[PDB]
RNA sequence: UGCGAAAGCAGUUGAAGACAAGUCUUGUCGUUCGUUAAAAUGGCCUCGGGAU
């Protein structure tokens, strides 16, 4: 997951995460949160989104 | 999100012995006869060599004492249980009682016999009594406070005893082994002078010692045997010795991976370790220069540095060593919540784990032939590469200046039986994309040249290990 | 730098308060200073790890 | 030293009210025993003071320095009226019974108050009564004719005779406690003080004594003499069983504490004993009031209750595991 | 409830409904980083069968490693079994022993059977 | 005797129309933000954010 | 009475923090604890206290919402590369078991002008275009380098870059209209020149002005309104 | 499973099974602020 | 694509419609019917007042 730093055009990196990222939003009234699902895209026999709910501060899994 | 994955790349009994790294070789004026050490810290061990007794620090590793007052050759140095005390007998008969660490005052001066005495050791059990053997072939035994006559005089060995064992927890127990090759079992608290009965070893008895309270075991001949009292015959025998076993130690409960080991000297220059608790079975070997007469281990207790020591009969002795803001330090023990969110670093990476970590794959395959570069470690990034799917991007931007370092590993390696088959991966792509600089660069090709020759011979190898399998399937 | 070193200017008229503190105010290595929103208390930490209460009657 | 002010339990024994200081003003607050309120008077003025405090049958008497007394609504948060006498002196004590209010200002003049009429009855002074800490107004049908006061003594005097009827012979410090247990029959403590002293009103004689093993701070009196648990100052909890049946002297039976699990000592700064359930009250954190109610027939003679308590907590993250891995990521292969 | 993903094993618990672990018990590009065009082409290993003893204390599993295409060795699957441990109270398994390439080369282990209680204790199996 | 029931859940549901982009999560957080609503294809569960369980 | 009396601290208090409106007081310094005090005057006990491993503590402070009276955090620094915030909002600071506590320690490729967390400030921002108000925590860098943060979220809002060595900055607040104020940042250089940024547009420089006299300046603070001492309660109050 | 019930999973991930006063008000009306 | 073992054994790709480029010839498909049937320079975080 990659936060654009859209002033300076930089970037902010998360990654290793599950799998790949078929959506991303900013939740929250001050962007506490972001809510992102993932994919996993090796088992082909299904889909398999896995539904994260990350703290914006520490990046770190708030629910999964 | 989670951490990135580490790349990733004998006997537990052997790993431990493995470890006496330190090697010291000191030369004596003769040949060292007997080793003992101090059951005591230090835990310093007294060497009987030429006409001297020299003691020496265990973690000096250098003599500190030397007993020069014999005329004649020494033959022990034993020390009494509490170790302030050591006992050496002479050829002349005399044997001589020293407090350690005080070589000047002679505390007992007892004459044994006109012949010369062997082996003098101290009773574990009763610190008062003191045993000697002599030629004269009977083994008195002495108390300190009765200097004139011995307490009693056991006989029975028609040949020289140059052995004396106390059994433990057994204090009226003695037992002697002869040149006649029996070992004869006393007991003190009768009359005595006549053996409860005789061991018979086949081959005179060079050292006898009692392994635990009921088995005893006898090295003589090119062989050593455990016999269990109770029983009264030889549970096992082992005999892979080449010369005649002289010396054999044990040392029980020390910090080893295995509980007991038993170390046997052989006179061919091996002295080995076995195991008792697997039916002593051999576990570990040194080789000497020449014939080992003695061996010791330091004692269980040794705190600190453990010490193997071997003595030789040209009067080499070899040791082998087991070494062993005023708020910052706060800690919070008086707070009600403590939290702790530091993690550590992780462990040093390779250059070659950072280039494949950061997506260099070019330059992970340089990382991999380098000088004094491991074979292993530069396989495992070969198989990396592979693995990734990244054996043609690693190879595009590449001359002969460059392909050369891979092509020599590859001259070696497809020898290996390991890296044979990685070997023949890299080397079948380089020669799909670099046809045609091959043609045009003459060093490429005697590089190939000597390639096509090498794998040649390792195919006659393999065909070959096919026609013995075939040999081999039709004996069984 | 040194022990004692506080003192406290009224405003506006920028004129350093004369009795307080004094010499046997312990204060040590001033190196902390608080006033409360509101109460009129004034916490004073210093080099030994003591904090000090003192309050201002007039608030 | 206790962050506690002052508090008392309602007549139900089912709330407690305390009042605690925040910086420099007194700040009153109200939580229910039995089971967080957030809400507190605010007393504007740092001089300000409560010096009494009595509930009412859901309103709160307080007595204050200022030389008057407020009527407060727990319901609303605010003080419905000021009873305001014409002096300035500060209210030592108060008490109720109904209508009848009664108080005492530093001056020693009694006052009466009438809650329905909202209106100052009658004061008087009476001689021989030279300091009033204490007053209790007697439980005599359902009017006022006799009157407790206490300072260093103790005095008996009538209402409408306006002057004094018997003394005891009280402690030598300032009298704390001046509660009526039964008819005939009340009990005194001083500041400072382990001994209780048991009178007769009518005759005026020392029935007993009562003995606890450290100062005594409060007093709650069960049923008609049934049981007494005084609160130490040394923050342990004493129950007297039966003390109105050698004789004259008699010590506790009963001694409940409180202990965490770490070690440390939690002081008991008031209790509540009905019939046959002790409410025990403790202060966490700073100010912080916790309850438990226990069965003291039960317990044994020397009980300890066990608290937890913070200390030395690793602190545990909902989102990290043991070793600081986040709970959604993935465990890696090692070999 | 363990459920073999690709190279991995989901452990979830129906009783809570909620996953308990996820743990990747094959080598290969698996979290090392996101696969992009032809690296998205490669196969890691997969847990091709996963077994328990009836004690309950030993998980048995058996991989197959596939090779990269467009190599030599592009046909030559690799066979794996794998013994891990695991106390109850923690929640990670513990690979303890690693057989590569077991009934010989490329020879599948199409059966794998845990042993009864009355032999071993449950603490052997048979492959075949 | 025996008798069959549905015991544990399924996957999470999506929003799975191809034209949407960028909405297809369909998870609401609460306006205290104290819990995570998602619906499954057989259920909806609450989660709690602050424990990290399915508080119902 | 002392604060510090009733639990001593094990170092020198490196800093002190009065709640806004409850009556705590909060001590931080090297002993890596932040002791929490109930500040009666007469009995002064402590409330909670948390140590922090390996975390020394150079300042620290309470912050409360603006907008949201119901939030409530402490953040402290360090001579460390991160921050740590401890949410201490509805029952945290007593009733709680654990402490929920949050470590900034990403600088959204501005590592190079941040050295250290331990000079820091925190402020209330309000976005004009859309009138919300939020706070910023904001940090000392190395050459001239102010870097403010977004408090909860920790994202990197904006950089001030004063020329010579920045040895002190404060917060200035100018109210505009109702419901509106702009933040000033004053920052000053050694020799005493003083740069005065407007945060709400963007961090750029509105006044420059140099301190008669002044040469090795070590300190600047505001006073009379509201700063880090006298934080508001609501915007009104600004 | 080694209970007697059988656990089934069908392809929608679905995992089955087949087995065989004043102070009333005065508390009331705290509570409520 | 089907069966099979991993070895292999059999077989499979067509009709349109729309548009872009050249200038009538070619490509492409966020389009249909049927058949078991490379390449936009673009690489993965931080948490080291007093004595006198």
């Amino acid at each position: 997951m990659s936060l654009w730093q859209l002033e300076t055009n930089s970037q902010q990196f998360l990654p290793r995460l599950n799998g790949i990222i078929i959506d991303c939003q900013v939740l929250g009234p001050q962007g506490n949160y972001y809510s992102l699902i993932l994919q996993m895209t090796e088992n082909n026999s299904n889909s398999d989104y896995q539904f994260l709910l990350l703290n914006a501060s520490d990046l770190t899994s708030k629910l999964s | 999100s989670t951490a990135r994955p580490r790349i990733i790349t004998t006997t537990p009994e052997q790993r431990y012995w493995r470890q006496y790294t330190s090697a010291q070789l000191v030369k004596e004026h003769n040949s060292v006869t007997h080793i003992s050490f101090n059951p005591q810290h230090p835990h310093d061990f007294a060497v009987t060599s030429s006409t001297r007794v020299q003691i020496f620090s265990s973690r000096t590793r250098q003599v500190i004492k030397t007993f020069s007052r014999f005329k004649d050759v020494v033959y022990s140095a034993s020390f009494r249980s509490d170790g302030k005390l050591l006992c050496a007998g002479d050829a002349t008969g005399l044997v001589s009682v020293y407090d350690s660490y005080n070589p000047r005052t002679i505390l007992l001066s007892i004459n044994a016999s006109t012949h010369p005495t062997h082996v003098t050791k101290f009773h574990t059990q009763d610190n008062k009594i003191l045993a000697t053997a002599s030629d004269d072939r009977v083994t008195r035994l002495w108390d300190i406070s009765n200097a004139y006559e011995p307490q009693l005089e056991l006989t029975g060995a028609t040949d020289y005893v140059r052995t004396l064992s106390f059994i433990p927890a057994a204090p009226h127990l003695v037992a002697t082994g002869s040149y006649d090759g029996l070992i004869r079992l006393y007991d003190t608290r009768s009359s005595g002078s006549t053996p409860i009965y005789s061991l018979n070893h086949d081959q005179p008895v060079e050292n006898v010692i009692a392994v635990s309270p009921t088995q005893i075991v006898s090295c003589g001949g090119n062989n050593f045997k455990v016999w269990d009292l109770t029983s009264n015959k030889k549970l096992y025998e082992r005999g892979n010795f080449n010369k005649a076993v002289t010396c054999l130690d044990y040392v029980e409960n020390f910090d080893s991976p295995m509980q007991s080991a038993l170390i046997a000297s052989s006179l061919d220059g091996h002295v080995k370790v076995f195991d008792p608790l697997d039916n002593f079975q051999v576990k570990f070997g040194w080789k000497f220069s020449g014939p080992v007469l003695s061996c010791a281990v330091s004692p269980s207790t040794a705190q600190g540095n453990r010490h193997l020591v071997a003595g030789l009969s040209s009067g080499l002795l070899a040791i082998r060593t087991k070494k062993k803001m005023r708020g910052s330090e706060y800690q919070g023990d008086q707070e009600h919540i403590i939290h702790n969110d530091k993690v550590r670093s992780q462990r040093r990476m390779r250059a070659f784990e950072r280039n494949i970590n950061q997506f260099k794959w070019s330059e992970a395959l340089d990382n991999a032939f380098v000088p004094g570069m491991a074979k292993e470690l530069t396989l495992t990034v070969l198989q990396e590469l592979r693995k990734r799917g990244k054996v043609r991007v690693a190879l595009y931007g590449r001359d002969e200046s460059t392909l050369e370092p891979l092509l020599n590993w590859c001259l070696k390696g497809i020898e290996d039986v390991r890296s044979a088959s990685i070997v023949a991966d890299w080397v079948a792509v380089v020669l799909e994309l670099y046809g045609n600089t091959l043609e045009s660069s003459p060093v490429l090709q005697e590089l190939m040249i000597d390639l096509k020759t090498k794998v040649r011979h390792e195919i006659h190898k393999s065909k070959e290990a096919q026609r013995i399998e075939g040999m081999l399937q039709l004996l069984t | 730098a040194v022990k004692d070193a506080l003192r406290l200017v009224h405003l506006p008229s920028c004129s350093v308060f004369s009795n307080w503190p004094t010499s046997g105010t312990p204060l040590g290595k001033v190196t902390s200073v608080a006033f409360s929103p509101s109460g009129g208390l004034l916490a004073v930490g210093n080099e030994q790890g003591k904090v000090r209460l003192w309050k201002l009657n007039h608030y | 030293d206790s962050p506690v002010l002052q508090s008392a339990y309602d007549p139900s024994g089912q709330y407690l009210c305390y009042v605690t200081v925040a910086l420099d003003k007194q700040r009153v607050g109200v939580q229910p025993t039995q089971r967080w309120n957030e809400n507190f008077l605010y007393l504007e003025d740092s001089k300000l003071k409560v010096t009494c405090l009595k509930w009412v049958n859901v309103a709160i008497i307080l007595g204050m320095n200022n030389g008057e007394i407020w009527l407060y609504s727990v319901l609303a948060n605010e003080v419905t009226y000021k009873f305001t006498t014409g002096n300035s002196y500060e209210i030592k004590d108060i008490d109720l019974m109904g209508n009848q209010l009664w108080c005492i200002d530093s001056s020693d003049a009694f006052y009466q108050f009438d809650l329905l009429q909202f209106k100052l009855l009658q004061h008087f002074r009476i001689n021989n009564c030279v300091q009033l800490n204490k007053l209790t107004i007697v439980p005599a049908g359902d009017s006022v004719a006799q009157l407790l006061v206490a300072s260093h003594s103790i005095s008996l005097i009538d209402i409408e005779e306006k002057k004094v009827v018997m003394t005891f012979p009280g402690h030598v410090s300032p009298v704390s406690t001046l509660q009526v247990i039964t008819n005939e029959f009340f009990i005194s403590g001083a500041e400072g003080d382990r001994f209780l002293n048991v009178y007769d009103i009518h005759s005026g004689m020392t029935k007993c004594v009562l003995v606890a093993e450290s100062d005594i701070k409060e007093l709650s009196h069960s049923g008609q003499a049934d049981s007494i648990a005084v609160t130490t100052e040394d923050g342990s909890l004493e129950i007297f069983v039966d003390p109105l049946v050698g004789n004259k002297s008699k010590k506790s039976s009963k001694k409940i504490q409180i202990v965490s699990k770490d070690g440390r000592k939690v002081p008991i700064y008031n209790a509540f004993i009905n019939k046959d359930l002790l409410n025990v009250s403790w202060l966490q954190n700073a100010t912080m009031p916790y309850f438990k109610n226990l069965q003291w027939r039960e317990i044994p003679n020397e009980y300890t209750v066990e608290i937890s308590l913070n200390w030395n907590n690793k602190n545990k993250s909902a989102d990290r595991d043991l070793h600081g891995k986040d709970l959604a990521s993935a465990t890696n292969y090692v070999e | 409830l363990y459920f073999p993903h690709i190279s991995a094993v989901q452990i979830f618990d129906f009783y809570k409904n909620e996953q308990v672990n996820y743990q990747y018990l094959t080598s290969g590009v698996n979290n090392s980083m996101g696969k992009v065009r032809f690296e998205l082409n490669l196969q890691d290993p997969i847990i091709t069968d996963l077994k328990f003893t009836k004690d309950g204390q030993w998980m048995i599993t058996y991989e197959i490693e596939y090779p990269p295409n467009d190599l030599l060795s592009s046909k030559d699957l690799t066979h794996i079994l794998k013994f891990w441990t695991k106390n109850d109270n923690e929640t990670n398994w513990n690979l303890k022993t690693k057989v590569i390439n077991p009934h010989g080369i490329s020879v599948p282990i199409t059966k794998i059977l845990p042993s009864p209680r009355s032999v071993n204790n449950s603490q052997g199996c048979l492959t075949a | 005797q025996y008798k069959l029931s549905v015991v544990s859940g399924g996957k999470p549901a999506l929003n799975n129309l191809s034209s949407v982009t960028g909405n297809k999560n369909i998870a609401r957080l609460s306006q205290d933000q104290r819990n995570y609503i998602i619906p499954f294809n057989n259920q909806i569960k609450v989660y709690s954010v602050e424990t990290r369980q399915c508080v119902k | 009475k002392d604060a510090n009396a009733s639990h001593p601290s094990h170092s020198a208090i490196q800093s002190l923090s009065f709640h806004p409106s409850k009556p705590l007081l909060l001590t931080g310094g090297y002993d890596k604890t932040l002791r929490i005090y109930h500040i009666d005057g007469k009995t002064n006990h402590l409330v909670t206290s948390l140590h922090l491993v390996g975390s020394p503590i150079q300042t620290c402070t309470f912050y409360t919402s603006l907008s949201n009276q119901n939030q409530q955090n402490i953040f402290t620094a360090g001579r460390r590369r991160y921050m740590h915030s401890w949410d201490l909002s509805l029952e945290n600071l007593t009733h709680s078991q654990t402490a929920k506590i949050e470590k900034f320690s990403r600088l959204y490729g501005h590592e190079s002008t941040q050295r250290s967390f331990e000079n820091f400030k925190v402020a209330h921002l309000q976005n004009s275009q859309t009138n919300s108000v939020h706070g910023i925590v904001l940090l000392q860098g190395n050459n001239g380098w102010i870097n403010i943060l977004h408090s909860t979220s920790g994202l990197w809002l904006m950089g001030c870059k004063i020329e010579g060595v920045i040895t002190d900055f404060c917060i200035d607040y100018q109210p505009i209209s109702r419901g509106k104020f702009r933040t000033i940042l004053i920052a000053v250089n050694a020799y005493g020149e003083v740069w005065e940024f407007d945060l709400n547009k963007n961090g750029h420089v509105i006044r420059r002005w140099k301190d008669q006299g002044g040469v090795g300046i070590t300190k600047i603070q505001v006073g009379g309104g509201t700063t880090t001492t006298c934080p508001a309660l609501q915007i009104s109050k600004i | 499973n080694y209970d007697t019930d059988f656990i089934f999973l069908d392809i929608e991930s679905t995992l089955g099974v087949v087995g065989t006063s004043n102070s009333d008000i005065f508390a009331e009306q705290l509570h409520k602020l």
